[PDB]
């Protein structure tokens, strides 16, 4: 017979990231105003620039 | 041996040497730890998002 429904484009929640992502604020529908995260480079191991 | 020979001289009994017959006394347990462990090599990130 004639075909009304056989599926079609299906929408997914949630866009899950499969790899490591630095830190980073609100982008998209919140964009943030404040300052990004500072990087630091703390914790080191051999004493440099000391 | 008992005419050349004019003085001696004596040590006490290294603890090195052992007799054959003794040979149950140099066995020893050695602990390897399981190879499933996986050691880590990268560092831990701090982050917050307010």
């Amino acid at each position: 017979g004639e075909i009304i429904y056989d599926g079609g484009l299906s929408s997914k929640l949630a866009d899950v990231v499969d790899k490591t992502t630095e830190p980073h604020n609100a982008d998209g529908a919140v964009k943030d105003g404040r300052i990004a995260p500072v990087k630091l480079d703390l914790e080191k191991q051999k004493l440099d620039k000391l | 041996s008992k005419m050349n020979v004019s003085y001696r001289l004596y040590i006490k009994t290294p603890a090195c040497l052992l007799p054959l017959s003794d040979y149950m006394r140099a066995q020893h347990d050695y602990v390897s730890p399981s190879s499933s462990r996986v050691y880590i090599k990268d560092p831990a990130v701090v982050y917050t998002r307010s």
